[PDB]
């Protein structure tokens, strides 16, 4: 019973149950999908709306961290926004102190270090979100995923959430050497429309963002015309 | 530092940690206060004359300032810390306002300190009830009781420690308003004798008058105890 | 126990320590307020543990300022902390704005102290009726352990608070005379409080709308109320 | 951020977490000391998990300053805390008094730290016994400090696994006449009793206090002594 | 109660430390370091099952300083955290003393940091075996010599001739111990030592490895900087192993 | 349930129970409603209905700055704590920039502040829901804040007890709110709120606050003489 | 982490501090110490741990400041401790500092009761604040001041202290208190109090003769003051007699121990004649 | 310096005089402010500076002495003890943010045997103290402009063995010599003495 109450405690098997349980929060969350191309990177996230009466752009799961970088949050949105706020603090330390756009690999490791910090101490709990860091700084187009554990990994393509398994099957059909950001916006959105439960989550939209040569290596929401 | 919450409410609205500090006071040696016309008398029971405890006289009624004396019931250690706190506060008060601090002022200070211990994270309450007597500079006599909750009330006569409620129920039957220095002392001992062992040696008692604190000698005292125990034989014959 | 933390919600959305500090007040002595246009009446069962207690000493009604009086129910020692704070804030208001603090502002300042518990281990086990007179007129406010403050026309806190609300429903109207309010305040305390009602057994206070000043009723003056009933 | 004590009294009066830390200190490899007329020798077996460990990188005997050094039993990493602190104390003492710290004073400073961790909040005790051996104005000294903070001056002793058999063996063999070259012989003979497999300069470390200095025997110096036993 | 905070059990053991050692094994990756005459290697299993994961990104090997490489085995993010501490510790040392932190000092300071989390309640041990590799300047003649220092979750620091950490470390050590009776192991060429390390990898996991499925760190006397060995040079070593 | 005691404890199913419980505080709070039109936001809150000739007042609606205000449901103590924070932050902003904090920025600030409380052991989630209503350059904004730290940009919403009845009413009509006048919005806000009332009780000035904010209209709370213009001539018919 | 708090500084339902009650039970496991306060001086006699033949002396230059059982706190204050020796050392250092901090401020020796009170204020703290165990040590403070003369204080883990004419802490405290109650009188020479302490020590640890190897004795007494140095401060008054804490050697204790042997022997010849 | 304090010590009393003058620039606020504060029954301190420091200092000593009696169950501390307590307090202050207490003290006392066991100084004690914290036992001593006048006069006329009466005569000569010679009007002197019996306020001499 006491093995799993806090993240400061390893089990006998050698794992940290509270971080596994935080991970469960992401796997029960709305599906997010992303693609790293030559042109740039694309993030698409399904937002499950509880109510018919929300504004467009309510509970935005995708946030600019810097000019060149954005975090899409798959998991508990509020937790995710604490990471976005930190990712921002790191992005602005890179510009304030070192006069450089933070590199994607650096920003990701910084997000992972932060999320990990919250897995080590009894007083805090692990974050309930996987951050998807998309960047197009001087290290080129980079897509990373920090998970609740703080484990960072670079991806060509990546699915998170309750349709993680099926959305990944569809990302494996894409050729990543070939595809452009303009194709990806189409295919990533198409994937999210395909994998979505129509009977369970009636009200939803597909928030897409990118950071590509097209957008001036600036991390922005894609216009509503490209999205379908 | 360690600021865990120790004193906390339970389902029935009870602060268990304060109820238990009061359980510590019920186990403590009985003390008694009796307010007269011109006198305050504080009488305490001692653990009893063990041949080994130093013949040199140790007083179980502590002096907070020239005007103010207190007996306590409960944990000797905790009480010493309150009394040292009170002693400092009376002197901090003379420093900040030329005047000597009134009894009622000090009692509220001591009761505030006892309250803070029931709401400070990291601390248990003081396991101490207090009887504070004295005379304001004006000449009015004051007798107060402070319980571990930090709630303080002035009394005409009061008891703390073991069988406090037996002594108080006994006192309020026999207590008369205007009393002589000798009648107070008589009454205080008579009241203490309700709960304390028949012995005269355990009782030690202080008589406060305006600018005059005197402890009864064990010679002065055994006159009063003989006169009282012959009156407790008179009341045993009646019933 | 200590198994549930101090800052823990129940399944029905109530903080436990608060819900338990409220159970501590229902044990406490009955107090009540009647806001009339002529003024506001505070009354309080003293619930003296013995005859030997100097009843003046354990005062349930406390002057916060010339124009604001607080009556407490529940843990008296705690109330002294809250009323000490009200007095400091009331006088800081006078200091800073050369005017009597509003009753609401004084209630709010008293409830500022009641939120900050994690600094303090537990909530205050006291509910306060704060009655005064400012520009708004005579007003009566209740503080809870939660830090909530509620203006009332009439309110009772403590033991027979539930039995006294029943009497207010029946008897209280908004155009009462201070005299009828005093009569009612004591009529309720008689029905509710456990001991037989005496002039020494209860405390009555009024802040009168006309002069804006607080009067604590002497036992003589409370007998005058009992005499007309 | 945990400030509550981990070491508390049992109903029987024992400090259970210090008993368990003393079990931890008994579980390390055998170390031992022998005070002589003209010096002291401390010897520990540094049994390496595998032959793939750089034996020279294992350190079972430590210099604390020019004139004092220790060995240990139990949790290596815990000892590294005491040894780092002890080294700091030797230097702090030199800076103040321009004089080597007496072993007396060093051991008391080590004892104090052991005790901190038996009482201070949110820390367990150290799971390691020290043998401290040095030379001051008062002569040659061999102390054992324990997880409790308790320290004993010994003529000869042993800590770690085979320490009851190694103490028994030292009791027979030890004499007051015993000189340093005879003591180093006796120390190594005591290790050899509990030992499984041959002893080597890679397998055992030997400190010795001689004249006015502590030193760790080089593998060449240790081979000279291992040829004779 | 013994098992969830950092307190001794009745048998004098710290269960949470014993369990952080289990975290080292849980990810199922093995590393092997080996020290030769003039170089240190560290070989880490570098398995990316996901075809969509960018191989370049997931590294067990980090540079701590130009001259000290590291290889973390266990919770990747705990590893990542210790590297940040090691880099902090090394930066701080270079500033305080004006010289690069010696690998044996760095390792010992990292052991100190680990031990703290075994003695203070509420801090989780980093469930990771740090394997620092690097040259160390001998003060006798000025010659660089290769060093491997492991730090485990207990705080226990040790220099090694060869070491394995992770899934089948007991089997990989058994192989390196059997190969230490034949050869000197400190008289070996970088090529010969690399083959032994990769063969221990291959023996222990029980399968032939591709050059893609391992990442290899390196410090030499010639080039004391911690380099990643290119896949080309590792491919030559795996052909050299599969022949002999 | 061994996982519902501390805020820092994830359940095995990946729920934070102390947040789900703090949410129950909001759902047992008295009903408030928000509707936004082209140029206006209308908060309407149920106060407690006077028992016989005996009144209670409790400040449930708060002006935060010229251009923003709040309607709370749940722990009124925690509403006051947010009210103070938002007031302090809105003042700071206006001090710095000489212009009201934009509403999107304010929504992000409350979200953040809620989140600080859902992760540390020492702290606890706010047991209050807010209906932020504000007006800036980007027009009218209505946010529902929630204990979890989520912040919902809403066209219309209700909060508190029997609010599923209010949200049902609003769902029938909310599409026509950008076309409505200020007086039609307030009718809708009240008609929604009156679905949330118990059994037989009707809306009136003594048991209903209304607050408005919009184009050229600073955040105003109507009680008594001001509210009567909307509430004297209001009845709820099916 | 709050889950694993022992809650040391809390009351139990009977209004008792369990961690103190248990620390007391740790002191009844410790070595017996007897204090006897006379008019000529105070006597501490303590039960050392059975001496292993490999136990060495720390060859300390000054023999009268520490032993196994007896510690000098200042020139005019000594003590013996029962319980956690490591706690004792922590508090002893605190006592030594407090006695000297007083001498710093007032340039006079600290009164014994004042030190006892300071040492016991420190023990009290750990039973109320800080969520850590109390000090599991009881002191016998002895000493001499101009106020009350020769004094003997017991000191309890709770923080409460008491003045005693004679007292005992450690293993058979209750059996000792009985044997002190009987044989302690107000008009007693140091030799006669030394004798008492050793007869009660001897009888508690159930030995035929007093085992010199297992007992330490310290004596707080006033001796003639020698190093006056009057010309260095002409206005400073140096008392004729200054207090000196002394820990008896084996040779210094042997006649006092042989006299407590002979007194046990003569009392056993009386027990033979009572039966007759 | 304006306000002269004089003290001397004989076989069986310490006599202390201090000028009454409290002044504001050149305006005598009063000629009759008592600078000689009784600290205990047998201890007093002619303290001379501006009223603010003189009072804040003396009251702080008096209250700490009284506190130390309350905690020491009514034990009356020796004069060496309070002189040292006072000098440590003055000396602490010269290295504090507050700055020095600008007060010069003559601390007089009579040490009585405090029990049967007291082997300590019996009789009258006098301690000169500078504002800096300089403590010195003296047979007599003075602060103020009049200090050096009276110090010379006492060097001449002081014997260790004078009567209480010969002391009054001598203290009058000292006071008179300050009035004769210092331009600052010290027209009234409070004179107190400490004997075995306690502090007595001498009215004859002024």
């Amino acid at each position: 019973s006491g093995h799993d109450q806090s993240t400061d405690v390893f089990s006998a098997e050698g794992r940290v149950f509270q971080v596994e349980y935080a991970g469960k929060a992401v796997d029960n969350s709305s599906t997010a999908v992303a693609a790293c191309c030559k042109d740039g990177v694309v993030v698409a996230v399904e937002k499950v709306h509880t109510s018919r009466m929300l504004e467009k752009g309510s509970n935005n799961r995708i946030h600019a961290v810097d000019r060149q970088a954005g975090i899409c949050i798959c998991g508990l949105l509020p937790d995710g926004r604490a990471i976005v706020s930190r990712a921002r603090q790191e992005a602005e330390n890179s510009r304030d102190i070192f006069a450089t756009p933070i590199r994607g690999s650096v920003l990701a490791n910084r997000v992972g270090e932060f999320m990990h910090a919250y897995t080590t101490h009894f007083a805090y709990r692990p974050f309930g979100c996987s951050a998807i860091i998309a960047s197009y700084a001087d290290d080129g187009p980079q897509l990373f995923v920090s998970d609740p554990s703080g484990t960072v990994a670079g991806y060509y393509g990546v699915a998170l959430g309750k349709a993680k398994t099926v959305a990944k099957s569809e990302l494996e059909k894409l050729d990543f050497s070939s595809l452009t950001c303009d194709e990806a916006v189409g295919k990533l959105a198409s994937i999210l429309h395909e994998v979505h439960d129509k009977q369970k989550d009636k009200l939803y939209e597909v928030e897409v963002a990118w950071v590509c040569d097209k957008s001036d290596r600036k991390f922005v929401h894609v216009p509503a015309d490209m999205v379908p | 530092s360690y600021d865990r919450a120790i004193t906390v409410f339970s389902p029935d609205g009870h602060l268990f940690q304060v109820e238990y500090a009061q359980e510590a006071v019920k186990k403590g040696l009985a003390a008694v206060g009796v307010l007269g016309s011109d006198s305050v008398v504080i009488a305490v029971e001692k653990k009893s004359a063990v041949k080994l405890q130093d013949s040199r006289t140790i007083r179980k009624i502590y002096k907070v300032d020239a005007n103010i004396y207190l007996a306590f019931a409960g944990l000797s250690a905790d009480a010493r810390v309150l009394i040292n706190k009170a002693q400092l506060e009376c002197q901090r008060f003379s420093l900040n306002y030329e005047d000597t601090m009134d009894v009622d002022m000090l009692v509220r200070y001591v009761a505030g300190v006892q309250q803070k211990s029931t709401q400070s994270g990291g601390s248990r309450p003081f396991g101490v009830a207090t009887v504070i007597g004295g005379f304001n500079e004006d000449g009015k006599p004051h007798l107060w009781k402070t319980d571990p909750s930090g709630m303080c009330s002035a009394w005409r006569a009061v008891a703390i420690g073991r069988h406090d409620q037996t002594v108080i129920e006994y006192m309020e039957k026999s207590y008369k308003d205007g009393m002589s220095r000798d009648e107070c002392v008589h009454f205080a001992i008579k009241s203490l004798l309700e709960v304390v062992e028949s012995g005269s040696r355990n009782i030690e008692l202080l008589v406060l008058q305006y600018k005059e604190a005197r402890y009864l000698t064990e010679e002065e005292l055994q006159k009063f105890v003989v006169e009282v125990e012959k009156e407790r034989e008179e009341e045993a014959a009646a019933k | 126990e200590y198994d549930r933390g101090v800052n823990t919600f129940s399944p029905e959305g109530r903080i436990f320590q608060i819900e338990y500090a409220v159970e501590a007040i229902k044990l406490g002595s009955t107090s009540l307020g009647i806001r009339t246009p002529e003024g506001v009446v505070l009354a309080a069962e003293k619930r003296v543990p013995s005859t030997l207690v100097v009843p003046s000493s354990m005062s349930k009604i406390m002057e916060v300022d010339s124009h604001i009086a607080a009556v407490m129910s529940g843990m008296v020692a705690d109330a002294r902390i809250l009323v000490e704070h009200a007095r400091v804030e009331s006088q800081n208001h006078r200091f800073t704005y050369n005017e009597p603090m509003s009753v609401e502002s004084c209630t709010l300042a008293t409830c500022d102290l009641s939120i900050q518990f994690g600094l303090m281990s537990r909530p205050f086990g006291v509910s306060l009726l704060i009655a005064g007179v400012d520009e708004k007129g005579p007003q009566l406010w209740q503080t809870d352990p939660s830090g909530t403050h509620t203006r009332y026309d009439a309110q009772a806190i403590g033991g027979g608070a539930e039995a006294a609300q029943s009497v207010f429903t029946e008897r209280y109207h908004r155009n009462m005379t201070l005299e009828e309010g005093e009569t009612l305040a004591v009529d309720i305390l008689k029905q509710v409080m456990e001991d037989q009602l005496s002039p020494e057994n209860i405390e009555v206070a009024v802040v009168r709308a006309d002069d804006g000043k607080l009067h604590m009723y002497t036992p003589t003056e409370i007998k005058a109320i009992m005499s007309r009933m | 951020e945990a400030f509550y004590g981990l070491t508390t009294f049992s109903p029987s009066g024992k400090l259970i977490q210090i008993e368990y830390a003393t079990t931890a200190a008994g579980k390390g490899t055998t170390a031992l000391g022998v005070k002589a007329t003209d010096g002291v020798v401390i010897a520990a077996k540094k049994k390496a998990p595998s032959t793939l460990v750089d034996a020279s990188s294992i350190q079972k005997v430590f210099v604390l300053d020019e004139h004092v050094g220790c060995t240990y039993s139990g949790m290596g990493p815990d000892c590294r805390v005491l040894i780092d602190s002890a080294r700091k104390n030797c230097q702090q003492y030199k800076l103040m008094y321009n004089e080597p710290i007496p072993i007396s004073q060093l051991v008391r400073k080590i004892s104090a730290i052991y005790q901190e961790f038996t009482q201070s909040g949110g820390v367990r005790p150290f799971g390691c016994s020290l043998l401290v051996a040095g030379v001051d104005a008062n002569g040659y000294h061999l102390y054992q400090v324990d997880p409790s903070g308790t320290f004993w001056a010994w003529k000869a002793t042993a800590i770690g696994t085979g320490s009851p058999d190694a103490k028994a063996f030292l009791e027979k063999r030890y004499t007051v006449d015993m000189e340093l070259e005879d003591a180093v012989h006796t120390a190594l003979l005591t290790l050899k009793e509990g030992f499984d497999g041959q002893m080597t300069s890679e397998n055992t470390q030997v400190g010795r206090v001689v004249e006015n200095r502590f030193e760790i025997l080089s593998v060449d110096q240790l081979r000279d002594y291992l040829d004779q036993i | 109660f013994d098992k969830y905070i950092t307190v001794f059990s009745p048998e004098g053991s710290l269960y949470q430390v014993e369990y952080a050692f289990k975290a080292v094994t849980y990810p199922g990756l093995l590393t092997v370091a080996i020290r030769c005459k003039d170089a240190v290697l560290v070989v880490t299993q570098h398995l990316i099952p996901d075809r969509l994961m960018r191989p370049d990104s997931v590294t067990a090997l980090y540079e701590v300083t130009p001259n000290i490489g590291c290889c973390m085995t266990g919770r990747a993010p705990d590893g990542r955290a210790l590297v940040q501490r090691a880099r902090e510790e090394a930066s701080d040392y270079q500033y305080r003393y004006g010289v690069e932190i010696p690998i044996a000092v760095l390792a010992k300071r990292m052991g100190d940091k680990a031990q703290v989390r075994t003695q203070q309640a509420g801090l989780r041990p980093m469930g990771v075996v740090s394997t620092f590799i690097g040259m160390d300047q001998s003060d006798q003649d000025g010659s660089l010599k290769p060093q491997i220092y492991t730090v485990d979750p207990a705080g226990w620091t040790g220099g090694h001739i060869a070491c394995a950490a992770g899934k089948k470390q007991v089997e990989a050590m058994a192989f390196l111990e059997k190969r230490q009776k034949s050869t000197e192991l400190d008289a070996l060429t970088q090529k010969e030592a690399a083959m032994i390390a990769l063969a221990a990898l291959q023996s222990a996991i029980g399968t032939a490895v591709k050059a893609k499925e391992v990442e290899v760190g390196r410090c030499t006397a010639a080039n004391p900087a911690f380099q990643r060995v290119p896949n080309s040079e590792v491919e030559e070593w795996l052909t050299a192993v599969a022949e002999a | 349930n061994e996982y519902d005691s501390d805020i820092t404890t994830w359940s095995p199913t990946g729920r934070l129970f102390q947040i789900e419980y703090a949410n129950e505080a909001v759902n047992n709070g008295s009903a408030t409603v928000g509707v936004k039109g082209k140029n206006f936001v209308v908060l309407a809150a149920l106060k407690r209905s006077p028992v016989a000739e005996l009144s209670s007042y409790q400040e449930k609606v708060f002006e935060i700055d010229e251009h923003v205000g709040m309607s709370i449901s749940g722990l009124v103590a925690d509403g006051r704590v947010l009210a103070r924070y938002l007031r302090t932050e809105c003042m700071n902003y206006r001090y710095m920039y000489s212009n009201g904090m934009p509403m999107n920025q304010m929504a992000d600030m409350i979200g953040e502040k809620h989140q600080r409380h859902i992760q540390c052991s020492g702290k606890r989630p706010f047991g209050v829901g807010l209906l932020l209503a504000g007006y800036d350059r980007q027009g009218p904004h209505l946010y529902q804040t929630v204990p979890s730290g989520d912040v919902y940009d809403y066209k219309a919403t209700a909060m508190g007890v029997r609010s599923q009845a209010s949200r049902t009413y609003l769902e029938r009509h909310f599409e026509h709110f950008s076309d409505c006048t200020l007086d039609e919005l307030v009718t809708h806000a009240l008609k929604a709120l009156a679905s949330a009332t118990s059994e037989g009780i009707e809306l009136n000035v003594k048991n209903t606050t209304i607050a408005i904010v919009g184009k050229d209209t600073p955040f105003t709370i109507f009680e008594e003489e001001s509210a009567r213009k909307y509430l004297d001539g209001f009845k709820m018919r099916p | 982490s709050h889950r694993y708090d022992s809650r040391t500084t809390t009351f139990s339902p009977e209004g008792r501090l369990y961690q103190v009650e248990y620390a007391v039970e740790a002191i009844q496991q410790a070595g017996t110490v007897i204090g006897v306060c006379t008019k000529d001086g105070v006597v501490l006699a303590g039960e050392k741990m059975v001496p292993h033949p490999l136990f060495d002396s720390e060859s300390m230059q000054d023999k009268n400041t520490s032993g196994e059982k007896m510690y000098k706190i200042a020139e005019h204050i000594g003590c013996s401790v029962a319980g956690v020796t490591s706690d004792a050392y922590a508090l002893l250092n605190y006592a030594r500092l407090s006695a000297l901090r007083h001498q710093y401020t007032f340039q006079e020796p600290m009164a014994i009761e004042d030190l006892c009170r300071i040492l016991c204020d420190e023990k009290q703290l750990y039973t109320q604040y800080g969520g850590v165990r109390p000090y599991g040590v009881s002191f016998l403070l002895v000493g001499w001041d101009r106020y009350y003369g020769y004094q003997l204080y017991s000191t309890e883990p709770s923080g409460d202290y008491s003045a005693w004419s004679a007292y005992a802490i450690g293993q058979n405290d209750q059996v000792a208190h009985a044997l002190l109650k009987k044989d302690w009188h107000e008009s007693m020479t140091l030799e006669d109090g030394m004798l008492l302490a050793l007869r009660v020590l001897g009888k508690t640890m159930d030995t035929a003769k007093i085992d010199l190897d297992r007992v330490e004795v310290a004596v707080m007494r006033k001796v003639p003051a020698s190093n006056i140095d009057q010309l260095l401060d002409p206005f400073k008054h140096h008392p004729k007699t200054t207090p000196r804490f002394q820990i008896l050697t084996r040779s210094e204790l042997k006649p006092h121990a042989e006299r407590a042997d002979q007194a046990r022997e003569a009392e056993e010849k009386a027990e033979a004649e009572r039966q007759r | 310096m304006a306000e002269t304090a004089i003290a001397f010590r004989c076989k069986d009393y310490v006599m202390v005089a201090a000028a009454g003058l409290n002044a504001f620039y050149y305006i005598k606020i009063t000629d009759a402010e008592d600078k000689i504060t009784q600290l205990d029954t047998h201890q007093l301190v002619a303290c001379t500076g501006e009223n603010g420091p003189r009072v804040n200092f003396t009251e702080y000593i008096k209250c700490n002495l009284a506190l130390n009696r309350m905690r020491q169950h009514g034990r009356h501390s020796s004069c060496e003890s309070t002189a040292n307590f006072m000098r440590n307090c003055l000396a602490s202050a010269i290295r504090s943010r507050e700055g020095a207490y600008q007060v010069n003290c003559l601390f007089a006392g009579y040490d009585t045997p405090v029990s049967e066991d007291d082997d300590g100084v019996v009789g009258p004690q006098l301690f000169y103290m500078d504002y800096l914290g300089t403590l010195q036992a003296v047979p007599y001593g003075c602060h103020g402009y009049g200090a050096c006048f009276v110090t010379a006069l006492l060097d001449r006329l002081w014997r260790p063995d004078l009567s209480q009466q010969e002391g009054l005569e001598l203290m009058q000569k000292c006071c008179d010599e300050v009035k004769r010679r210092v331009i600052i009007s010290n027209s009234y002197f409070f004179v107190k003495a400490v004997t075995k019996n306690g502090v007595e306020v001498i009215t004859a001499v002024h």
